[PDB]
RNA sequence: GGAAACUGGGUAUAGGUUGUUCCCACCUGUACCACCCACGUGGUGUAGUGCUCCUGUAUGAAACACGUACACUUGCACGCCAGUUUCC
RNA sequence: GGAAACUGGGUAUAGGUUGUUCCCACCUGUACCACCCACGUGGUGUAGUGCUCCUGUAUGAAACACGUACACUUGCACGCCAGUUUCC
């Protein structure tokens, strides 16, 4: 039975400065052989911890590690902004190797209302026959919101994808996209396409909208 | 100094095979155990394979049983990853990393390759078709409008956006490609700027979609219906 | 000012197999700058743990460090008969380095009974106007014995003295001398020289007796 | 290979004053701290002083501030403690240590020298005489037979004790030495023997006594009618 | 006191018994009772030596394998001790 | 199209100017409220550059000192965005 190890939490948010801890926990013994890395997107993996205490050369001193049992916590005792990234145990007490889930850590800011826009399919696209709408959030906080579209005021489900951006390096906000996509023929077929954004920054949802047509 | 660089990687159809390569520099690896690690876009790190030095002992994940087989020719200081059967759920990107020697790292994995990317799909490889998301006629939002370029039914992974050569990069969001249904990925890249400049500056986005060198430039403006 | 480093047990017993925990308390913070070293009697320390928790080069891996807070613990997860030793911490955080006072680990084992021998002073001290009278008890288990001695039956005090083997890193048997001193005058007032030896591996007490003049 | 070597221990009147000196082999002492840890018999370890390398830093316990003065002999790869105005509490065995590697261990002290006793008295040095512990008269047990040396009266420590100049090894029992009220010490060097061994072996134990010189050998047999 | 040959944990007991006077040894059976294993229908003087076998620990650029060192445990041989018998 | 000069956090609010339209490009006082410091009776478009200043970090056989690399924080100048004003 492979050694499982169950990372937690799988995200947190703090502010420069703050001491934060992230745990693994090891399903079935693994004595001390285990390494923790730092991701950023983009790019490969950096040793930090190893032996689970171990300060790998050349790596801050903000950053060790400690074990407990079979737990096992990486703690940043003051976040750098360069160490917002994601970061992974590792279990090489016995092959297979094991990793962890992996923890993102986000800067935390203050709560910033997304900025709606909305973006009629092209001219050009509608000629080969295929409709895309698009709405943008931007530059928001949290993470968290939802955006379902309404054409002729009927939600759709299942024709829609959104995709976001990682948290920007100056300000600390997301941006989102939202994308519908139609053929052209069933496109011709309504008016009124809204884009209705609920966000914890919104007191109450944003709806914008355009008329198919008339701009 | 020390590194190592992957290569070998690219588009393979489903049931298809890949050997990919793990080119060492500033040390040899006849001493050192080498392993393949892996990451699906968006999700952890996935151990795949090993070897063990002076004996050549293999280690595979179970999802990988069967299908690869890790190997190492010391005569180029390089490291091989035979894959057979692939599908598509082995998309991901192939770091080789190595093994720390024990006396200083323990068996941490202490230098990783920048990674090459697999993509496992029976998609055909096509260049984009690039569409305007021009600025609202009336009100996209308002204050500083926005406006973009919709980066749609490209294949394999990956898409450069630029704006105006590179000249023009505050405000500007390129989002993650989205797989589409269709086995074609799109991604949308977003500028906002001041509404006055709307009637003085043009906007132009470079595409370039290097699997199929195709560079398209796109200029966006208000629309006039 | 300086930093103390308060250790505790500072001594402890116990067998092979068991789980051993020496905890050092750092009086104001030492970072994670603790070391761990075993001295055996006579010798110069060894090495065990550096930097609170990273195992020393050629140290058997049952050794372990741990750090919590100002907390550090030397574990050894499986006492071997050769961990009979005193063990150290240090903080070497600031000057000036300090240690703890160190725990003195010694053995648990089956009870074993002493072997009694009585010596008789040498020809060669009597000239010198002195006797000696030594009572030797051999390779024992536990260390609490009791020596007697008697002159003619007369219960001796307050003219011998004793003398302990560190524990036997090997079976952890102990011996004892015990030496009892006369002026030849008040020596040769006697004939019987007893030594009585109670301990617990005995049924009831051993004496080992002499007559002085008689071969 | 790697090692050090204290000497320059002894015994030294309250108020005067010692040169201690650690001869380093196997490696460079210009590249590491090297810390002088003293040790009262039977008691802990206690931190001295120490230098740093490249600026030759010194740091100095709190109680042999201004006393003792820790320095380095670069180009005879040795230490050395200047000891001055000894007062009695300054009686320990005197341990240089080497601070090891900062990239291998940290700040612990790996290599440590055997140490040099320094004893701070106003009493005179003086040798042992040996007598011996005669093996059993009525021959106690039909099994194993004791018998051994009784090294009395000396000052100051230590002595050692040896069988057979070192061919008897296995039995040996020397005791930790006693102060006796005349303030002199007195050990007990004892070991068992198989009861025939008698007669057919010879058995001489070998006193060393080093603070005065004295070596003498002593043969045991039971005693004679 | 020499030289050889034989035997080897107690304990208790039925005993037996240098074939001779109870029985010292010898010699077992039995019940026991311990110590030690790799735990059986098991083994049984032993801090010596060689080899063997069982593992553990540490290390060699070294998770397995392979080397080296150190420990651990089987067994055998030789030595040593304890008897015993025998002759000088 | 040149050339020049000048200005710079919101938000309220009282003024000044600007054409006159009641608000403007703005700008000043004040309050409130932020971000930033090395924390004041202080500072305020800015992911660029140089110098500087403040610390930190890593590393050099390296606890201090010394070297090197990298970050950080002042302040300044240039560049950049946003404006005005002016002149050809």
């Amino acid at each position: 039975s492979d050694i499982q190890m169950t990372q937690s939490p799988s995200s947190l948010s703090a502010s420069v400065g703050d001491r934060v801890t992230i745990t693994c926990r090891a399903s079935q013994s693994v004595s001390s052989a285990v390494a923790w890395y730092q991701q950023k997107p983009g790019k490969a993996p950096k040793l930090l911890i190893y032996s689970a205490s171990s300060l790998y050369s050349g790596v801050p001193s903000r950053f060790s590690g400690s074990r407990s049992g079979t737990d096992f916590t990486l703690t940043i005792s003051s976040l750098q902004p360069e160490d917002f990234a994601t970061y992974y145990c590792q279990q090489s007490y016995s092959f297979p190797s094991t990793f962890g889930q992996g923890t993102k850590v986000e800067i935390k800011r203050t709560v910033a209302a997304p900025s709606v826009f909305i973006f009629p399919p092209s001219d050009e696209q509608l000629k080969s026959g295929t409709a895309s709408v698009v709405c943008l959030l931007n530059n928001f906080y949290p993470r968290e919101a939802k955006v379902q579209w309404k054409v002729d005021n009927a939600l759709q489900s299942g024709n829609s994808q959104e995709s976001v951006t990682e948290q920007d390096s100056k300000d600390s906000t997301y941006s989102l996209s939202s994308t519908l996509t139609l053929s052209k023929a069933d496109y011709e077929k309504h008016k009124v396409y809204a884009c209705e954004v609920t966000h914890q920054g919104l007191s109450s949802p944003v709806t914008k909208s355009f008329n198919r047509g008339e701009c | 100094e020390v590194q190592l660089v992957e290569s070998g990687g690219g588009l393979v159809q489903p049931g298809g095979s890949l050997r990919l390569s793990c080119a060492a520099s500033g040390f040899y690896i006849s001493y050192s155990s080498i392993h393949w690690v892996r990451q699906a876009p968006g999700k952890g790190l996935e151990w795949v394979a090993s070897i063990s030095p002076y004996s050549g002992s293999t280690y595979y994940a179970d999802s990988v049983k069967g299908r690869f087989t890790i190997s190492a020719d010391t005569s180029k200081n390089t490291a091989y990853l035979q894959m057979n059967s692939l599908r598509a759920e082995d998309t991901a990107v192939y770091y080789c990393a190595r093994q720390g020697y024990r006396r200083r790292s323990g068996r941490g994995f202490d230098y990783w390759g920048q990674g090459t990317l697999v993509t496992v799909s029976s998609a055909s490889t096509k260049g984009p078709s690039v569409f305007p998301l021009a600025p609202s006629s009336k009100s996209t939002s308002g204050g500083t409008a926005a406006l973009g370029c919709l980066v749609k039914d490209y294949f394999p992974e990956p898409v450069t956006v630029s704006w105006n050569s590179g000249a023009l990069t505050s405000g500007v969001h390129t989002f993650p490609a989205v797989l589409q249904s269709s086995g074609l990925y799109s991604l949308s890249s977003v500028v906002t700027v001041p509404s006055s400049s709307l009637g003085t500056q043009t906007y132009i986005c470079n595409v370039n979609h290097k699997p199929s060198n195709t560079k398209v430039d796109k200029k966006v403006e208000p629309k006039s219906c």
